[PDB]
């Protein structure tokens, strides 16, 4: 998340060439089971093999071909979703929170077309070339139509942020040390949330709050269209 | 210590003997150095080259290029001198309260050119050359005038009130000799000053005048910054800006390094070396015109 | 004004060899203090892998790790110049000579595997230049050292400063009187840029400039011997190396509309409302066209870029006029060009007062 | 070529003929040295002038004005200055380390008292005539630490004046000595009135790069491919002018330490010259 915040400057300072457009896309690593290669190798060890990845598109009867693209990501593992969900807290890491065994992560580079003229169709292929052994490389091959479905979640998120919110809340009044300013304040601001939903209600409510992606990955796709 | 040996010149005047013999006390400035010199190099006709008379930017730069010297005592029988070294001790010295004002204790005496007023010329009946004696002040008004000339330069293409003393200056500039190097100083200093802090304060001006409406130090700036309010507002004033990381990024210890490097930089362009500080004992370390003091190293 | 001051090292970057007269020796830095501070001041821009890499190396070839960075006063925190010279002093003046002379030291002095630790000071020489941190930044002023004694694999160095050592009649050197020598590259041609003759005292001072290329850099320990200013010698520097520095400034940048009309709207139709049209309306919708620059731009280092040139005043002479005199020296295991001086002294401050152009 | 004497304090030997065994590495100045001195003259009393209290400014410009000078006598009963000069000697140039914090060989003297932060200057408040000395630290330790105050000044008050903090405000700034800590800014609710004079310097220095970075653009683009409008030039030109001098901070004390007195403890008999 670091060396493509670092990268991205060269993609701000575009102004002109409108047809390509860098976004951040987040490739789940849960086929990298199949490849067969030590993940050791994969990140940082024996330096010198300077493992790069391009991305290449492929025309159908028009000629011509896209000059590739320079671009470099690095994994991570060791549950990646915990320390890219929780903000990093190494110096006092504790236990804090609570999820199943997660996975990693990778952010990969893919051009975008926007202008007047946008259109959608699904005629092309992305090429993406690994510097790895040509002998069953596991690569994946797909259209344009998964790049662009023309939908987002933008309710599914705001339910998320809740629990994460609740869960910290939580954990700091638990603790009892600093003062009582920050506890009458914390209170306030519960109550400011509602007249009923807390005097007459609940103030937190843990009840069954547990990190999962249940409700969060199964509805959402169309429902904020004009 | 090394002692320089100057050879006297002929047809001596009583008239300055007497003046010399009595005073012992004055501020000269040299450019080559030697143990044996008979006629040394300091001549107008000679510095005059072409004809034209020197620039007040030539001989600012000329000064800062030589170095500089303390006239000790003058035996008939052979002329001594002091130089300037190393930072040695070097007895059996005197100076005098050459310019007409107080000077504070602790104060590094520089040299500069005769500007101030018609300063008296004393000239000499010898053949060998001629000496002038100026009458300035070591920073005090040369840190109004230096900015008073730069500023005229640089518009190109008075009266100083103090205590109830009124002092009055005499400009003069007719030469281009300088006006290169000083636009090729104020552009460099001007790439060298830009940082990126400057967009950070620009978009912080509402906080800023809010912050200030109830702190009492506004009319210190607005007084004098007449243009920078108007220009204020005829900034891009973009939104926060995301950094590229937020581990270890500061470009605020940047710009203030650049700006620490930067004002050394200029103090040691613009700052004369001189190794001068006098101890006073017993009385006031204030001087005043008409007395005798002594020399003291540290 | 002279002192006699020794430090506690028994062998930091040198060998048992015979001591010998006009040796420089300087302070190095904690690599994690350096370390520490430059990890704000890189900016990114290069994979901090390869600085952890070189120090892991540097660790692992220095000898007895359990000292340094531990312990009393014995460390690693010094450098030999017979060291310097071999690693920087090589393309000066005579390369067919340089070389041989380095490969006769190499082959004299560790015979074993000498050629390892040069190569690995060399890369990570190379490695802490290259990630743009300067080290001159914390070395400071030190005297020369000068004693004849050996013990059991002891040996205890005392240093002198500026002041009578050549008078004191110490009587414990061949001759009567102290040598006082430098080696061939001490002086540079200045003739060019100051034909006028040099009447006066001269000063010695230091240059350590720095390169900026493509993935490509380098050092350069020249020694300066001009009489000109102070003041004057950055800008003589920048003179001498013009050629290059329009190439450094081109490859330094690494890590648009203007105002015309300010000046017609200066003193007509100026809309001075910096603070009746804030402290009255909240300015949240308001806000709509104001000005853009048509441009994005996040950081401007050039403070860091333009610093290519740098002296310090070390070293006096008592007199001037020094005549040098090129001669030929038998010492040692091995015969090597040297050069006889007279006349010169240590000492100074180490002020760095440095002029980027 | 002059004695100098000093008034032993009455009524107050025991407490500070204690003080005085144990701080035997005291320095004491005078902006102008006389036969006759007093201590009524040399203290924090008389500091206050231009009818204000003096502040860090001032006591910084009176320690740049004023000379160095440092003495050597611990009697009980006995209490005298001595001339300090280069042609006067000097026998028993023995000093000790007042500062607790660990040093290195071959440093340059400075005055700067740590008030910003971990001052812990215990001093005598039962007769108000107190010698606050501050601590030695080299250029550019001192240089870092006037960058990271300011930084730290400056930042505060943005999230002061922002009412949106930045979550990062520390990161990662730790300064060691061959593998050492040294555990300072672990205090953030404390507060001091020494915070009230710098609020200005940080406003005029941030003002003053403004207008230079401003100016480029206002003259000429050459890297772009009734109001004279002077006044603020002029000043700006002024105030840098007058900075030049201020900034000015070279040292002149030079420090030549024998081996090393905290090599294994700090606080032991350190050497130091006159050059």
């Amino acid at each position: 998340m670091e060396a493509h915040l670092a990268n991205e400057t060269k993609h701000a300072l575009w102004h002109n060439d409108h047809t390509k457009g860098l976004l951040h896309v987040v490739i789940p690593n849960a086929g990298l089971i199949a490849a067969g290669i030590d993940p050791a190798l994969l990140i940082l060890k024996k330096p010198g093999q300077r493992f790069k990845v391009e991305v290449q598109t492929r025309y159908h009867a028009t000629g011509q071909c896209e000059p590739w693209c320079q671009v470099f990501a690095a994994y991570i593992p060791d549950n990646a979703l915990t320390n890219l969900l929780i903000p990093k807290t190494e110096p006092f890491v504790s236990h804090v929170f609570s999820a199943t065994h997660n996975s990693g992560g990778l952010i990969l580079s893919l051009p975008v077309y926007l202008s007047p003229g946008l259109f959608f169709d699904a005629f092309n292929v992305v090429a993406i070339r690994i510097n790895t052994g040509n002998r069953k490389h596991r690569d994946i091959c797909i259209m344009y139509a998964e790049l662009i479905p023309n939908g987002t979640r933008y309710f599914a998120d705001g339910q998320r942020v809740l629990l994460l919110c609740k869960q910290l809340i939580a954990y700091i009044r638990c603790t009892p040390r600093l003062a009582s300013s920050i506890k009458i304040y914390a209170e306030h601001m519960v109550a400011a949330m509602g007249e009923s939903h807390t005097s007459n209600g609940d103030n937190i409510g843990p009840v069954s709050s547990i990190i999962d992606l249940d409700r969060q990955l199964t509805s959402g796709g169309i429902d904020d269209s004009p | 210590p090394f002692e320089i040996e100057v050879l006297l010149p002929g047809e001596l005047s009583p008239a300055e003997t007497s003046a010399l013999q009595k005073c012992e006390g004055k501020i000269i400035t040299f450019s080559t150095l030697r143990h044996r010199a008979s006629l040394v190099d300091i001549a107008l006709s000679s510095y005059y080259i072409n004809g034209a008379p020197p620039d007040t930017l030539s001989l600012l730069e000329a000064y800062r290029m030589r170095f500089a010297a303390v006239i000790t005592r003058v035996i008939p029988g052979k002329l001594l001198a002091h130089a300037i070294g190393v930072g040695t001790p070097t007895p059996g010295l005197f100076i005098q309260n050459t310019s007409p004002v107080d000077l504070c204790n602790g104060d590094y005496i520089c040299l500069l050119p005769p500007v101030f007023g018609s300063a008296d010329s004393i000239r000499l009946d010898s053949v060998g050359l001629e000496i002038v004696f100026p009458l300035t002040i070591p920073q005090t008004l040369m840190r109004e005038i230096i900015a008073k000339v730069v500023a005229r330069a640089v518009e190109r293409t008075d009266v100083i009130c103090y205590n109830g003393r009124r002092y009055e200056l005499e400009t003069n500039l007719q030469h281009r000799d300088g006006s290169d190097a000083a636009i090729r100083t104020l552009v460099l200093n001007l790439m060298f000053s830009i940082n990126e802090g400057c967009l950070l304060l620009l978009a912080l001006i509402p906080t800023l005048l809010v912050q200030g409406a109830h702190d009492g130090y506004v009319n210190l700036l607005i007084q004098t910054a007449n243009c920078v309010r108007e220009t204020g507002q005829l900034i891009n004033i973009p939104p926060m800006p995301r950094i590229q990381d937020g581990h270890r990024r500061f470009p605020i210890y940047e710009t203030i390094s650049s700006w620490i490097s930067t004002s050394s930089r200029l103090g040691d362009t613009l700052g004369t070396r001189a190794i001068l500080r006098v101890c006073v004992f017993d009385g006031p370390s204030t001087v005043h015109p008409g007395d005798r003091t002594a020399v003291i190293q540290v | 004004t002279t002192q006699l001051i020794q430090q506690v090292s028994l062998t930091d970057f040198f060998r048992p060899d015979i001591e010998h007269a006009g040796s420089i020796v300087l302070i190095l830095r904690h690599p994690s203090d350096m370390i520490g501070e430059a990890n704000t001041l890189t900016q990114a821009g290069r994979d901090p892998d390869v600085l952890l890499e070189g120090l892991r190396n540097l660790f692992n070839a220095c000898t007895a790790p359990w000292t340094v960075g531990e312990g009393g006063g014995l460390r690693a925190y010094v450098t030999s110049l017979s060291f310097i010279a071999a690693c920087r002093a090589e393309e000066y003046t005579d390369k067919q000579a340089a070389d041989a002379n380095r490969t006769a030291i190499v082959s004299a002095y560790g015979c074993s595997r000498m050629e390892t630790r040069l190569i690995r000071f060399s890369e990570c020489l190379r490695a802490m230049v290259q990630c743009h941190v300067f080290p001159h930044r914390f070395i400071s002023f030190f005297g020369s050292l000068l004693e004849y004694t050996i013990q059991d694999n002891l040996c205890n160095i005392t240093a002198v400063a500026k002041g009578p050592q050549e008078a004191a009649r110490t009587d414990k050197t061949s001759t009567r009187r102290v040598t006082a020598n430098i080696p061939a590259c001490v002086f540079w041609d200045v003739d060019k840029d100051l034909h006028l003759s040099a009447d006066g005292l001269k000063h010695v001072f230091l240059v350590f400039v720095y390169t900026q290329r493509r993935q490509r850099e380098g050092v350069r320990l020249h020694l300066a011997l001009s009489q000109l200013n102070e003041q004057c010698f950055g800008r003589g520097i920048g003179f001498l190396l013009g050629r290059i520095r329009a190439e450094n400034a081109a490859w330094g940048t690494e890590g648009t509309r203007a105002l015309p009309l300010v000046q017609l709207s200066n003193d007509p139709t100026s809309p001075r409302c910096s603070i009746g049209e804030i402290t009255g309306v909240n300015w949240n919708l308001a806000r709509q066209r104001l000005y853009q620059w048509t441009g994005d731009f996040r950081g401007l280092p050039t403070q860091l870029s333009c610093m290519y040139a740098a002296y310090t005043l070390i070293g006096t002479i008592p007199s001037e006029s020094v005549r040098y005199t090129r001669r030929m020296e038998r010492f040692g295991g091995y015969n090597v060009p040297t050069i006889w001086l007279e006349g010169v002294v240590w000492g100074g401050t180490n002020t760095w007062n440095e002029c980027y152009y």
